[PDB]
RNA sequence: UGGGAGAGGGUGGUGGAAUUCCCGGAGUAGCGGUGAAAUGCGCAGAUACCGGGAGGAACGCCGAUGGCGAAGGCAGCCACCUGGUCCACCCGUGACGCUGAGGCGCGAAAGCGUGGGGAGCAAACCGGAUUAGAUACCCGGGUAGUCCACGCCCUAAACG
RNA sequence: CCGAGGGUAGGGCCCGUGACUGGGGCGAAGUCGUAACAAGGUAGCUGUACCGGAAGGUGCGGCUGGAU
RNA sequence: AAAUGUUC
RNA sequence: GCGGGGUGGAGCAGCCUGGUAGCUCGUCGGGCUCAUAACCCGAAGGUCGUCGGUUCAAAUCCGGCCCCCGCAACCA
RNA sequence: GCCCGGAUCCGGGCACCA
RNA sequence: GAGCUAGCCCUGGCCAGGGUGAAGCUGGGGUGAGACCCAGUGGAGGCCCGAACCGGUGGGGGAUGCAAACCCCUCGGAUGA
RNA sequence: GAAUGCCGGCAUGAGUAACGAUAAAGAGGGUGAGAAUCCCUCUCGCCGUAAGCCCAAGGGUUCCUACGCAAUGGUCGUCAGCGUAGGGUUAGGCGGGACCUAAGGUGAAGCCGAAAGGCGUAGCCGAAGGGCAGCCGGUUAAUAUUCCGGCCCUUCCCGCAGGUGCGAUGGGGGGACGCUCUAGGCUAGGGGGACCGGAGCCAUGGACGAGCCCGGCCAGAAGCGCAGGGUGGGAGGUAGGCAAAUCCGCCUCCCAACAAGCUCUGCGUGGUGGGGAAGCCCGUCGGGUGACAACCCCCCGAAGCCAGGGAGCCAAGAAAAGCCUCUAAGCACAACCUGCGGGAACCCGUACCGCAAACCGACACAGGUGGGCGGGUGCAAGAGCACUCAGGCGCGCGGGAGAACCCUCGCCAAGGAACUCUGCAAGUUGGCCCCGUAACUUCGGGAGAAGGGGUGCUCCCUGGGGUGAUGAGCCCCGGGGAGCCGCAGUGAACAGGCUCUGGCGACUGUUUACCAAAAACACAGCUCUCUGCGAACUCGUAAGAGGAGGUAUAGGGAGCGACGCUUGCCCGGUGCCGGAAGGUCAAGGGGAGGGGUGCAAGCCCCGAACCGAAGCCCCGGUGAACGGCGGCCGUAACUAUAACGGUCCUAAGGUAGCGAAAUUCCUUGUCGGGUAAGUUCCGACCUGCACGAAAAGCGUAACGACCGGAGCGCUGUCUCGGCGAGGGACCCGGUGAAAUUGAACUGGCCGUGAAGAUGCGGCCUACCCGUGGCAGGACGAAAAGACCCCGUGGAGCUUUACUGCAGCC
RNA sequence: CGAUGUCGGCUCGUCGCAUCCUGGGGCUGAAGAAGGUCCCAAGGGUUGGGCUGUUCGCCCAUUAAAGCGGCACGCGAGCUG
């Protein structure tokens, strides 16, 4: 579930953390950690390029396996289950009977102790990964190759899945958690199952600060501005727009379409998003 | 209150020291310029 | 102890008919709708027809003056978990009973919260009619909602 | 010491009264509609929700104290 | 089709 | 100061582009109804704010004047 | 200004303006 | 030119004392089981009071100043954005 | 001769202001030409979480000694951070380097860019992080973890012995990590002692006392003891750790696991080496003595040590080397490990200042400057506050006087906000313990609500804890009686005034460095929208980055701004979205038909229909997209008003809720409340000049150095002022500015004058020159008015101004 | 316009008189008392408060009376702001 708190301060009125309940193992597996190197937002010019960003907690990257067909066969015991500070979604540690040790994200289900596997051959079971074309249709599936082994690239975050709905050709049909119909090449892998810790969209910051733990620096609106600034700049009082609604650098931000219409990736797309 | 000079020796050198202006068009020409004029010190002198 | 009938309840799963939308084919001058019409939709190729797809919702025939439950109420089909209940036998306990102010639970619809879901339907709302007017009845649209999970609300011509 | 009571401070119940405001009741022959009673000219009532000058309408579900 | 009918 | 207006009883056309004043409602006379409303058939009523001027002729074009809406009235 | 359009002239279509 | 200032990055450091007493946990009560109630334990928090530290609210002084922004009295934050 | 001209020089203001914190001085004795100012002594005051002491920046000889006083020093100077000179800084162990990586920087390979250059994996560089071997004392005028003395330790090289498959930039382990809280045991540090050591002291009424006063330790190898950290052992399998591996990882079996063992730290002890006071002597910083100094017991006790300890929490907390292990080429007369021995051990820093007179502020400048130590007592605690130790100071002009006036301070009869824009300011209140505490509420709060009581000292009785031993002592919380004193017991210092009620903003936060701290910004939260990943977006010509080693529960953009209850109608215009038709549509295609030239083949030019994208037109959608949300006339059996109607217009005519409002012009609207009196305030009404629903609407507990209104308390704000204090003002000695200044021999009135006259006219008044004072004038000073206009002057900003460009299509 | 600081308050006044009071008068539709109205008169006097930034004005309570106006709408090298 998700955890409340008394209103002892004004802002624990609000505030919800993770249960935490799906966490058995506290550190990380020293063999698998590397510094996260922090931008604060900023490119190799050393330029923002991202505002609003930094001074979040310090964190180790947890290095994840998104290819899994690097092990065919070899199956693996889920040791534990870990926090990643670098996703919505919690983290499997695999033991390997091999004898190595790899992340994975934690689809939701996945008990600890239990086996899991990768191949063609894999049983449709939560935690395992198989390429698309031999994974029945209607399973919902995480951690969706887009292209063959470029990597897991569709479906990571906490509670996604997707879900396949029928086959062309060399192409599976998935629906995409935004709703997109996409055309996914069939050799492709994904695991079967949903991504776990679906609770987390339902948390309250519940305070600036928390915010600020996050690396996320305060938004400032462009009404609050001057037209040196921002589109919306100046006037004398509070003003409306009086425009259409821009973003910092001119464009429209209410509607205007931006994705590149003549993309090659334009004949996979089936149906353009949901709601 | 704190004022504008707050001395610091690495500052100084890495920042307007004779490799500094090597490293450089722009500081070349200084240095190019400091000789032409015959400065007698052609770089801020820094105790290291 | 042994048997019974049943839409009693909860969970999981699954089947076909239909409506809608989408894609393909084929086809052309209207379709729709009413008291009559108009709005609406249609040569930017609609209706009607065939194939494929997606999704949600409700389960036709059986079906009854029927069955179950304390009441609200419950209807495709499968399994699981579970309540009541009747009958047979005349085996066991020996009045252990009845009712029940408070208390506790349950309680159709609508409604509210947080997430999902959204085909059809449809408060509000828009339009077309009717009309003296028509903030209505009728027609074309259409948002909550109707559906799921969890938590509230605790009303009723909750009636025999 | 206790002590009538006086004084200070803060509560509780009650009563009178108050610009204005909310509906209610009553008032021989005001204004607007015609919701209900005959299938009352859209059967009615109903809990609820939303809406509308007003009666009321509509959605959802219920009831017959309705259909003949 | 068809709204309404002053009071005792 | 600048723009717009004034026409049957009411609310609005016509003016720009001179000659011929029109629409809805109201009012009046008939019908229908026991009667009333609605509905149906017919009809009256504006010398066009006022006074000037232009023109053969002015609601109409042009000037004053009387009203009536609107907008402005800022810098110390 | 010219060409493409309809029942001399309104349609319009593009273009020029010292 | 970022030795002032603004933001971020890496790496260190600092925050007297006192107050309030969340979750949890333990025990008791409760119930079919529960919720839940009670006491204890506990030690949460852009929580409270207040130094250092960071500020700069009001007033007064200063105004060829001690100072091209300072001094005094007050006053804000002070485990956190 | 003028340019607020330029450079220089010298005047005026002027013996004027000032001489830089109000912590404070007095005397005696030295020195010397000269002394308030230098040295010495005594007395006095100031700091003492410093105004004392270590360190790091920065500074760069300022350090020490001799000799100086022209200048520097806000005065003086014999003195000095000043002048001249001489001296002074000593390391294998401290800091940095010959070690390691961090951001970042650089950069074989590689990528990009007219040039210059930009990037870039490794690698290299880069520290206040990791790693690494020295502690105590003595010595110098000046250095010392550096020299010396004692006791210790590290690496490198060689050698001897013992031992082993030795061997690396490669594999692995370790290094290696957060925040808050916190255990045990120690140490630093502190308090006490009737015990130990000590020169002495008995005063002024008393005390020869268990009196007073001083001191009662520091370092220490191995071993030992205590306290802690780290750590399983064995076997078998093996496909993973880009080769190999006996290591590591994974699987199995065995044994044992709040142990132990092994190992490493801390602390104690420890051969030994040091230190060692008051006092009064000699000095004038130190010495000698004390002194064979003593070197003990008890208590308090860290935030520091064991430390990589423990618990809980979420925001989930460097790297790399040293080090250990595994093996690879290799090599196994080698090599490594262990013990011992001999030898070897480099470069740079080291003075001094360092919260300041030596750093940053032009100054010996009330400002700024990071880390550690920071004693005692008392006040609940504490780094707070008062006093005080060590130590350091009295702030580099003084002496007087005792005016106005100013500053900072103290008190005040009666009154008590009557002050004023405003209780501005200053009173009041004030810590702790106990009693007690309302509306409302989001059940936390509002709370320190409000309000009240207590508080010292003495004696008696007594409860529990720590330490020890279960006792004595010491220490820590209490409780109960009976008393004493004073005006008063947090007797000094430090330490809330309270309440009622509105506006705005939910809240903590943030902001215009240096006139605005707020109602502004942020904020959790809500919604719209873009984005399928080589994402969108952003920075860049590009490469390349950020986004993100993320993936729609995510990232960008926008508005709104906790929460509650809500967020209506308009899609005609603009925007965005959809629309394969139609209309227009450039280059290009096409080439009917015409032309120039040529004797000609030919060469050359113009060129219609038709084909031909985006965009625009056109058809739809869309409001938490830009935005918009009417007018006139009539009507109720009293008046008044209009539920109702008529009609024109609109894309549609403002809903809920609010309303004289941070919005109301008229306006101090009207009425009600509060006041003796209320342009403010609060509550209402509604003809809202000109509220209204995410530029959100109406509410909202809590919060606020926000802005209103009111009441109690208390006051020098005031009636209305008085007195007192100190620092200035004043006088004397020392030093001695400034802006300003056409020149000046610079009066009043009434006139006149370019319209406000010391300067002109007429009259009047007036001996010459100062000092303290006050500010009416000199259209006083300052600043070539910042308002306004002007200039075919400039810059920032905007858009459906013009015209380009990037970007995108 | 190479600067004449601008409302209101405060403080300090000083002048005018078209006199608010006090003093002296005439006329009165002046019985007395008390008023009206004009004349003479500037010596003195001319209050405290509620509201507002206010001048002004209204209001409370008084008063003999609660005067009006000039002085750069007197007065910021006097203060306030
Ligand atoms: C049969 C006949 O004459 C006729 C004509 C036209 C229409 C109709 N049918 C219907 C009329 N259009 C009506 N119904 C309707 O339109 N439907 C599509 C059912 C309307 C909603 O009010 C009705 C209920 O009034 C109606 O049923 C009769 O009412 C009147 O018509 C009506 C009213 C209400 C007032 C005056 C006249 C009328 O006709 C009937
Ligand atoms: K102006
Ligand atoms: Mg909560
Ligand atoms: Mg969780
Ligand atoms: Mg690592
Ligand atoms: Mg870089
Ligand atoms: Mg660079
Ligand atoms: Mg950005
Ligand atoms: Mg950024
Ligand atoms: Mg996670
Ligand atoms: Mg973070
Ligand atoms: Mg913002
Ligand atoms: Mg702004
Ligand atoms: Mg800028
Ligand atoms: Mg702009
Ligand atoms: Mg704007
Ligand atoms: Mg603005
Ligand atoms: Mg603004
Ligand atoms: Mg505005
Ligand atoms: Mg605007
Ligand atoms: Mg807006
Ligand atoms: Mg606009
Ligand atoms: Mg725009
Ligand atoms: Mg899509
Ligand atoms: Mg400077
Ligand atoms: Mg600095
Ligand atoms: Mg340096
Ligand atoms: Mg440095
Ligand atoms: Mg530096
Ligand atoms: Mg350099
Ligand atoms: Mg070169
Ligand atoms: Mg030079
Ligand atoms: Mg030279
Ligand atoms: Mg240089
Ligand atoms: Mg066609
Ligand atoms: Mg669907
Ligand atoms: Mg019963
Ligand atoms: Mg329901
Ligand atoms: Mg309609
Ligand atoms: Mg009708
Ligand atoms: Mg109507
Ligand atoms: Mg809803
Ligand atoms: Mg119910
Ligand atoms: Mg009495
Ligand atoms: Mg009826
Ligand atoms: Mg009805
Ligand atoms: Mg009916
Ligand atoms: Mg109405
Ligand atoms: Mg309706
Ligand atoms: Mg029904
Ligand atoms: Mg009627
Ligand atoms: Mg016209
Ligand atoms: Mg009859
Ligand atoms: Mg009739
Ligand atoms: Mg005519
Ligand atoms: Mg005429
Ligand atoms: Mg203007
Ligand atoms: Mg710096
Ligand atoms: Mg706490
Ligand atoms: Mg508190
Ligand atoms: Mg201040
Ligand atoms: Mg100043
Ligand atoms: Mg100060
Ligand atoms: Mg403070
Ligand atoms: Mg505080
Ligand atoms: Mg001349
Ligand atoms: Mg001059
Ligand atoms: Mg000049
Ligand atoms: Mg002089
Ligand atoms: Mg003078
Ligand atoms: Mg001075
Ligand atoms: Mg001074
Ligand atoms: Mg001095
Ligand atoms: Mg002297
Ligand atoms: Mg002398
Ligand atoms: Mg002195
Ligand atoms: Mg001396
Ligand atoms: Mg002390
Ligand atoms: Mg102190
Ligand atoms: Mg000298
Ligand atoms: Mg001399
Ligand atoms: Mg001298
Ligand atoms: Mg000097
Ligand atoms: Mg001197
Ligand atoms: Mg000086
Ligand atoms: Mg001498
Ligand atoms: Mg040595
Ligand atoms: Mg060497
Ligand atoms: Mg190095
Ligand atoms: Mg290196
Ligand atoms: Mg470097
Ligand atoms: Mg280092
Ligand atoms: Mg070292
Ligand atoms: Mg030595
Ligand atoms: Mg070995
Ligand atoms: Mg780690
Ligand atoms: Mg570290
Ligand atoms: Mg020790
Ligand atoms: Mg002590
Ligand atoms: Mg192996
Ligand atoms: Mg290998
Ligand atoms: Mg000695
Ligand atoms: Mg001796
Ligand atoms: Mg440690
Ligand atoms: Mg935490
Ligand atoms: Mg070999
Ligand atoms: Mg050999
Ligand atoms: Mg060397
Ligand atoms: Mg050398
Ligand atoms: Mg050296
Ligand atoms: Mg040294
Ligand atoms: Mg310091
Ligand atoms: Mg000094
Ligand atoms: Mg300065
Ligand atoms: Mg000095
Ligand atoms: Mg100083
Ligand atoms: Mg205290
Ligand atoms: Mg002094
Ligand atoms: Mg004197
Ligand atoms: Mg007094
Ligand atoms: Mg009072
Ligand atoms: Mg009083
Ligand atoms: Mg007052
Ligand atoms: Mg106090
Ligand atoms: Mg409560
Ligand atoms: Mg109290
Ligand atoms: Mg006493
Ligand atoms: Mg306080
Ligand atoms: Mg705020
Ligand atoms: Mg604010
Ligand atoms: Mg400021
Ligand atoms: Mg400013
Ligand atoms: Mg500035
Ligand atoms: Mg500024
Ligand atoms: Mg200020
Ligand atoms: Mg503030
Ligand atoms: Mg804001
Ligand atoms: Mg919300
Ligand atoms: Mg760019
Ligand atoms: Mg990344
Ligand atoms: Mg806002
Ligand atoms: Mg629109
Ligand atoms: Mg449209
Ligand atoms: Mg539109
Ligand atoms: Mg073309
Ligand atoms: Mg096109
Ligand atoms: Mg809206
Ligand atoms: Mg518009
Ligand atoms: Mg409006
Ligand atoms: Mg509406
Ligand atoms: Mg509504
Ligand atoms: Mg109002
Ligand atoms: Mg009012
Ligand atoms: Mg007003
Ligand atoms: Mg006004
Ligand atoms: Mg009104
Ligand atoms: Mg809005
Ligand atoms: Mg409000
Ligand atoms: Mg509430
Ligand atoms: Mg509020
Ligand atoms: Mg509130
Ligand atoms: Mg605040
Ligand atoms: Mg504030
Ligand atoms: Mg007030
Ligand atoms: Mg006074
Ligand atoms: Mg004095
Ligand atoms: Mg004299
Ligand atoms: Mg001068
Ligand atoms: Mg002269
Ligand atoms: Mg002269
Ligand atoms: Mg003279
Ligand atoms: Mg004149
Ligand atoms: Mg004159
Ligand atoms: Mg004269
Ligand atoms: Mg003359
Ligand atoms: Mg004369
Ligand atoms: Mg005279
Ligand atoms: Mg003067
Ligand atoms: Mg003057
Ligand atoms: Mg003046
Ligand atoms: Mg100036
Ligand atoms: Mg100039
Ligand atoms: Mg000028
Ligand atoms: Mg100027
Ligand atoms: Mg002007
Ligand atoms: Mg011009
Ligand atoms: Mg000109
Ligand atoms: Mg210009
Ligand atoms: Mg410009
Ligand atoms: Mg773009
Ligand atoms: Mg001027
Ligand atoms: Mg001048
Ligand atoms: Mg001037
Ligand atoms: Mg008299
Ligand atoms: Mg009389
Ligand atoms: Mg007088
Ligand atoms: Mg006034
Ligand atoms: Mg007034
Ligand atoms: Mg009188
Ligand atoms: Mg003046
Ligand atoms: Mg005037
Ligand atoms: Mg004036
Ligand atoms: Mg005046
Ligand atoms: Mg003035
Ligand atoms: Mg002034
Ligand atoms: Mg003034
Ligand atoms: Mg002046
Ligand atoms: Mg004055």
């Amino acid at each position: 579930a998700v955890k409340k708190f008394k209103p002892y301060t004004p802002s624990r009125r609000f505030m919800t953390v993770a249960d935490f309940s799906e966490i058995t193992k506290t550190e990380p597996e020293k063999s698998l950690v590397k510094p996260l190197k922090k931008t604060g937002g900023r490119n190799n010019q050393g330029r923002i390029t991202v505002r609003f960003r930094g001074g979040g907690h310090k964190r180790l990257y947890r290095i994840i396996d998104f290819k899994r067909w690097d092990k065919v066969g070899i199956p693996a015991k889920v040791a534990a289950i870990e926090y990643d500070p670098n996703r919505s979604a919690r983290i499997a540690l695999l033991h390997y009977v091999d004898g190595e040790k790899r992340y994975i994200i934690a689809p939701d289900g996945l008990q600890v102790g239990q086996q899991v596997v990768a191949g063609p051959d894999a049983p449709i079971q939560v935690g395992n990964a198989l390429p698309l074309r031999f994974i029945p249709v209607g399973t919902v599936v995480h951690a969706v190759e887009l292209e063959p082994k470029k990597g897991a690239k569709l479906a990571r975050a906490a509670g996604t899945s997707a879900q396949i709905q029928g086959r062309e050709g060399d192409y599976v049909i998935l629906r995409l958690p935004s709703g997109e119909l996409r055309k996914v090449h069939g050799e492709c892998y994904a695991t079967v199952g949903a991504v776990g810790n679906a609770d987390h969209k339902n948390i309250v910051l519940g305070k600036a600060g928390r915010s600020r733990w996050l690396g996320r620096r305060p938004h400032v609106r462009g009404a609050a501005m001057n037209p040196v600034d921002h589109p919306h700049g100046g006037g004398e009082g509070r003003a409306p727009r009086g425009r259409p609604p821009a973003s910092p650098w001119g464009w429209q931000t209410k509607g205007l379409k931006t994705r590149k219409r003549r993309k090659p990736s334009s004949r996979f797309i089936i149906a353009r998003r949901k709601k | 209150m704190k004022r504008t000079w707050q001395p610091n020796r690495r500052k100084r050198a890495k920042t307007h020291g004779f490799r500094a202006r090597m490293r450089t068009p722009g500081g070349r020409k200084v240095l190019k310029r400091r000789r032409q004029k015959g400065r007698w010190r052609l770089t801020p002198a820094v105790r290291k």
